[PDB]
């Protein structure tokens, strides 16, 4: 469950660190990751998507 | 022309003369004569013929233009359509005219030339042997028969054989 | 006792007037008009390759209007279109009309390549009356009306890929109904759409419904465009309604080739050069016929006359 | 009402012709009509049975579903099934 | 006896045949070249800055590719697209594709000021495994991909005013779904709509939904349209769905860049003109390389050759 | 020419003078020699300079402009868009043309015009003195020595020292 | 003996030589010379001898729309109409596709003669006004558009036709209205969804109306998007709607002749010129001119060079 | 100039000859004068209007014609429009600068033409009763006063009447 | 507890000139307001009663139903009926 999933992970951080101005650091239809310091996928349209974090 | 003989001191050209374009007219102690001049007449020819080759050479071959009648207003596109066709037209109609107002400038000053540059052959020919009149004409001042006049015509006339004879009837 | 010699230069009793930089006017023994001003009014058929459209113009050939069918697979160097052209098919329109016009007659060609479309759940080969070919009712030839078939229209959802080393030309076109009943009796779907695309471009077409004059007959219409595919590239077609398909396509191909309107006739002589006016020498460096030209053509000009002089100054 | 119609009049033998050019347009085929045996109109739909021979001249009798809408200009061959 | 005085002129060896009004060729003493017909095949670096796209079309540097990165905040006088540039993110089209190229070309930059959008309602950040940055999904750099948020796609209604004193140009897309749940799933709404305007002009995208060509995977496709906000006037953004929003704008100049194609290499030399063959000498008042120059340049012409006569006729002996 | 003098009454050119365009070969009782005119040369030197630089004077500078190779068929705006370009380079061309025949055929008149000018002004100082033999030489009809030949070549030479010898010789 | 006679050929001098360009001489003093390009101007724009039409504040498509402080435009012609940079719109906000466009052919047509037709708009309600548009102290719109909204609680499908039996091309002008928000939309209109559809037997035109809010203008967030139709003779208008359509009230008179439009803030003077540029007009001896190159009339070329002096005498060498 | 009399063989220019563009100064037994010369002036006079009147000549007019100034930014058509009218300048201001050179070069050469064909023309008539002093001057050999001068300037001089007069004047030479 | 409006204030009679303005251009009439009589709001309508004399200087009493649409500044006479004189 630590593999794919360390990549989504990561680029929910990053989102993040986008979004609201911080620096975080990865440790370790939908997908729900619980993570230390909700993603969406379309594979039709290629979208995805961090709605939540 | 700006030389000086054709319109200029000689008076007017001869209607008689149909084998050239510049030529001679005699008098002398065997009657009147006319022959035409080859090179001087060759040598116009040439220079006209050049320059009228070169502006009739076909240069301009044309497929698929754009259009310039229109059944229909649409504005924009169209209007920009008549005006490059509208501009191009003006400035070859402009190229056009400049071209034969400064050819037929050239080509009655370069005859008027070929004319000029023949009278002052002839008489270098003559050296001191004949007085220039004014008018186009030598007074040739010695006896100079049909033989002696066409020695002049093709080149060949000796001015030392003539000038003390010449000289005399001239100064006294 | 002496001799007397006269340099000269000839005259003729006949001078022309020409222009020079100091005069408007000045008489010289001779020139040569550099201006060509009058035609045969006959277009020469060589050596160029000129068809003529006659009742056609070059859309409804294109298309495939059945009175044109004489055009099919016609090349061409000069394309020429009559006035008394018209229509007798299906009312339509093109928008861009110019621009298609335009780049099939620089191509020179209709050569028509029939293809092997699959329109699973339509019925095919729809036709009119407004557009009869023969007694019975017909259609534009290389076009393929599809209609609902039973009672469902589906998403159509075909592929054509080109695997060729030159250019495909794809003519399709929507139907736009004048009201909604016929909407939806032909096609079923309320509001249909059509989009047709390649990996480099695409087009989705709305139809609009609505009642609009009638030409001959009808108040319905059909839009038609255009779609070229590069070598390599692929054409995808989607519509669930309206959709005007094509059958093939046209081979494409760059050359000296062009289109022309004129009423002039058609005779057999030799002209490099062509004008609505029919063919001119082209000898002179101008011309002042027409500003519409095709081919070896002097240049034109708003002058009716430019005398060269090739001769001296006459002073008789 | 009992109507007895005749279907070798003009509009039925061109909508039957023009269903056989589409049938041997669509198919590659070459029938060449003959007569219409029955035919039937039904809302938007004419049904018309119909004989056709082949290039040996084997005749053999088929279904058309024929389809108009005239406010669309539109006429349409829904369905030709061979019968035998 | 006396003396001979003869009057004279020079004459050379080897002479050179010029054209004149009357003859085609005709021998003078010397003559010089008046058409530029070779180039060193190189474009030289020197005086203008010269800004080579590689792998990067001009339009690609803008969006925001992610290969393209490299061009961000980037400036040039010249602009040069190399045939061998291609696309690596979201598959897309620019109607009037022509236009945007040449507007921002004639800008001469790529200066981007992030403005502070608020997108209430709606998640941000859409990215694609089609369009990379690294080793995970990313987007083009100056686009926001915008999707529903929770259950609902909110109408989005956001402003923002030009108080500068320069044009603002912004980028936006509207997206193509190519299936009905594909544009549900995204944006909830059955038909999304995109409304950009100003007080000047308005301009409304409706997407189109249905399949395209298979490219890197998808068969969605991204439309993307420009507007210019003058200076005193305010943006105003409009969508129930579909929106690839702009992250801000890009700040626009007027001058002399330009843009051009060519694969020429780029050269250590100073040269005035360039053209795609490459540089050129500009001594020379027409040239014969190429009708395609930037900067100061002889004029195009069609022949090879033309011989201005520098002296007088040669009559050797 | 249109004077008559290059590639006229003088038969060929001098190869042997390289220091000027122009000037004179004398033979009298002392030898042969050579010198060039300055003015002369100077003068059809000046003005051919002049219409060189002039021809070529950088006036052209031009940055962002119209596209002028296309990748894809559009039809009308592309039509128009090469009609411009291609309109431009025939007017262009044309002027090219013209422009080196003009120049040109004026370049040899002028030239052919010094020669001859030079020419006439040699005969105006020789005056009574010397007769023109038709080929571009003046026969001089007194003893000529360095020092006279020299003044005739520097414009000092005083037709009336020699006046009497040379009417004298001549008639 | 006699000291003889002396006659010298001379040419005339002058003390105020003039420079000019040869082929061989950038500057070379003659005796004479005259300026072929026309560089300066009066700054004012002569009335005569064509007819100017000045804007004043109105654009000439406001005054074609018929703006209320630019009725006194109405019927009026031109050869040149003249658009000031103070113009303003003060009607319905609005804007028009290909602008430039309409602005030209209008332009070029000459005239603004309006010719009202008789269209029968069965079930609406006609007439609608602004209060971003008064004329007069209360609401108003453009004069020559016609605003339909519902009768009752109705919007039926509007279908009027009018032929053109003249021997002369029709211009109409008409519009669709962009409401700002759905209910906006369904109180006016009935109908969620608007459609117009105008349509000869060449031609047709489909809008879609867009709900949503622009800028405010004028205290107004919505829009109408104006469009143009021809209708050549023996052809037929057919106008089609249920909903959101600025109708029009007739057609404007096509001619085609040598009118145009120009901007300047030139103002208007009474003189006599042929040729006129933003500046104001310029004499038309020369055959050059550096004032501008946007003119009209029978007007000197524009070049680059601010002087160009041809010789009219001989070279001028003083004593 | 091409003919080297004006600038050439004739040092300057008369600023005193106010009636004329070319004439004649004499010194007799009379006195001094001065003359101008009518048909050559008029000769020059006619050419160069001549010439002026076709450059001058007004053929343009135009009236709606494409837009040369923009407001907005657009792309495509406008560098379209742009660039048709930035063509069309350049090859316009080409044109007026060759036309001005030419015209000007050919002034120059066609006035200094003029006066060397009156030259010419004097020196003709005097036959050998004259002699060219390199300046644009004639030595005239005999007693020849107002009339006689103004027998030259008009055409009418009869070298005849003074040939043995000039003859012997002109060879005088040294006796020992 | 119930508000009733005034009819003589500046938005009422201005209600009232626009509708008779709009009337003599829809039926070439001249007719000229006077007065309010009665006059209600309710929703998007106003509901006016008017009086108006022609040329003839005769008073009639008209009813004229006025739409206003705030959000697309849209004003327009629904109605404009002659009640009596
Ligand atoms: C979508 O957002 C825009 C911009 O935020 C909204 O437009 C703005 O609407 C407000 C009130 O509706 C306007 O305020 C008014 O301004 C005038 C003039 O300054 C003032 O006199 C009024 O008292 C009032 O304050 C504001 O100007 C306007 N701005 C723009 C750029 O349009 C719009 O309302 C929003 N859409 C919806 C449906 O709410
Ligand atoms: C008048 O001019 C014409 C052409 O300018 C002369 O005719 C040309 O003569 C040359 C001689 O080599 C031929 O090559 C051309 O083909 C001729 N052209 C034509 C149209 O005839 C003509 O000789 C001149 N004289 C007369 C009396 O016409
Ligand atoms: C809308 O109006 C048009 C008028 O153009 C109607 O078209 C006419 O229809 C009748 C029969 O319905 C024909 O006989 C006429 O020839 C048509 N006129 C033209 C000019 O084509 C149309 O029917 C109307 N549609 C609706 C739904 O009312
Ligand atoms: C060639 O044809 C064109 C048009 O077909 C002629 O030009 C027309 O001439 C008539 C009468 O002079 C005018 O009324 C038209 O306005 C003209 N049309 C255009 C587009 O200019 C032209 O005169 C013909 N020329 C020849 C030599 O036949
Ligand atoms: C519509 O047709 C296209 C082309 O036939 C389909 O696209 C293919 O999709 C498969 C997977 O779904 C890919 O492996 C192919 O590479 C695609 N080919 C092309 C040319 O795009 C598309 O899937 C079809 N759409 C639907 C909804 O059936
Ligand atoms: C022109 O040439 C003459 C002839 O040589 C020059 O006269 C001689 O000048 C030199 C000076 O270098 C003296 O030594 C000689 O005695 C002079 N000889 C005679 C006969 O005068 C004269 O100086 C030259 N003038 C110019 C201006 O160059
Ligand atoms: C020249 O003419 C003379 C006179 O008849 C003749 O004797 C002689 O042979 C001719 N020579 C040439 C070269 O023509
Ligand atoms: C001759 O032409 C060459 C090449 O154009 C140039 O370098 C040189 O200066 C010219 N003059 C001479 C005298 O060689
Ligand atoms: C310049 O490149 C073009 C192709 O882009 C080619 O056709 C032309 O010949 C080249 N010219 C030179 C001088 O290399
Ligand atoms: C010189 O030319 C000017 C034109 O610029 C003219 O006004 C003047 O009269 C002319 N003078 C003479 C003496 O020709
Ligand atoms: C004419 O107006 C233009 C634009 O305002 C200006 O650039 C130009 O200098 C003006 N020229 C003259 C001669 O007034
Ligand atoms: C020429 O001048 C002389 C002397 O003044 C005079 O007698 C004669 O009549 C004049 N002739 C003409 C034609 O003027």
């Amino acid at each position: 469950c630590n593999t794919k999933y360390q990549q989504l992970a990561r680029t929910a951080v990053a989102i993040y660190n986008y979004h609201e101005q911080a620096h975080l650091t990865f440790v370790e239809n939908y997908y729900y990751i619980t993570l230390a310091a909700k993603i969406g996928v379309v594979e039709s349209a290629g979208w995805t998507g961090v709605e939540e974090f | 022309g700006l030389f000086g003989a054709i319109a200029g001191f000689i008076e007017n050209g001869w209607e008689g003369m149909i084998d050239g374009w510049y030529g001679f007219r005699h008098q002398n102690s065997e009657g009147t004569g006319q022959a035409a001049d080859l090179k001087s007449t060759q040598a116009a020819i040439d220079q006209i013929n050049g320059k009228l080759n070169r502006v009739i050479e076909k240069t301009n071959e044309k497929f698929h233009q754009i259009e310039k009648e229109f059944s229909e207003v649409e504005g924009r596109i169209q209007d920009l359509e008549k005006y490059v066709e509208d501009t191009k037209i003006d400035l070859w109609s402009y190229n056009a005219e400049l071209l034969v107002a400064l050819e037929n400038q050239h080509t009655i000053d370069l005859t008027d030339s070929e004319m000029n540059k023949l009278f002052e052959k002839t008489g270098r020919q003559l050296r001191e042997n004949a007085e220039d009149m004014g008018n186009g004409c030598f007074k040739i001042y010695h006896k100079c028969d049909n033989a002696c006049i066409e020695s002049i015509r093709n080149g060949t006339y000796d001015h030392d054989v003539y000038r003390d004879e010449a000289l005399n009837n001239r100064f006294q | 006792p002496g001799a007397t010699l006269c340099l000269g230069h000839h005259a003729v009793p006949n001078g022309t007037l020409v222009k020079t930089i100091t005069d408007d006017q000045i008489e010289v023994t001779n020139a040569t008009e550099l201006v060509q001003s009058s035609s045969t009014g006959k277009i020469c058929n060589n050596p160029h390759r000129i068809l003529d459209g006659i009742d056609c113009t070059l859309i409804d050939a294109l298309l495939g209007d059945p009175h044109c069918d004489v055009f099919q697979n016609e090349t061409w160097d000069l394309f020429v279109e009559r006035s008394k052209a018209f229509s007798n098919c299906y009312p339509y329109d093109v928008p861009d009309y110019a621009s298609l016009r335009s780049l099939v007659a620089s191509s020179g060609t209709l050569e028509f390549i029939t293809e092997g479309f699959t329109w699973t759940g339509v019925t095919q080969n729809g036709g009119s009356n407004a557009c009869k070919r023969g007694p019975g009712s017909g259609f534009f030839s290389r076009l393929n009306w599809l209609t609902k078939s039973g009672s469902t229209y589906p998403v159509l959802n075909v592929t054509m890929p080109n695997n060729d080393n030159f250019d495909k030309l794809y003519i399709w076109g929507v139907h736009h109904p004048s009201t909604n009943q016929e909407q939806t009796s032909l096609y079923v779907q309320a509001s249909g759409r059509v989009t047709v695309s390649t990996r480099r471009s695409q087009q989705t077409i709305i139809p609009n419904i609505g009642s609009r004059p009638w030409v001959r007959g009808l108040s319905s219409r059909i839009s038609i465009y255009w779609t070229i595919v590069k070598p390599g590239d692929v054409l995808v077609i989607n519509s669930n309604g309206n959709l005007i398909a094509p059958r093939g396509y046209f081979k494409m191909r760059t050359g000296k080739s062009s289109i022309m309107r004129s009423d002039a006739p058609i005779d057999t002589c030799i002209s490099e050069c062509i004008t609505p006016n029919g063919s001119i020498p082209n000898d002179k460096p101008f011309q002042n016929v027409n500003k519409i030209t095709y081919g070896a053509c002097p240049k034109y000009v708003k002058q009716n006359t430019l005398k060269l002089a090739t001769g001296m100054r006459n002073v008789p």
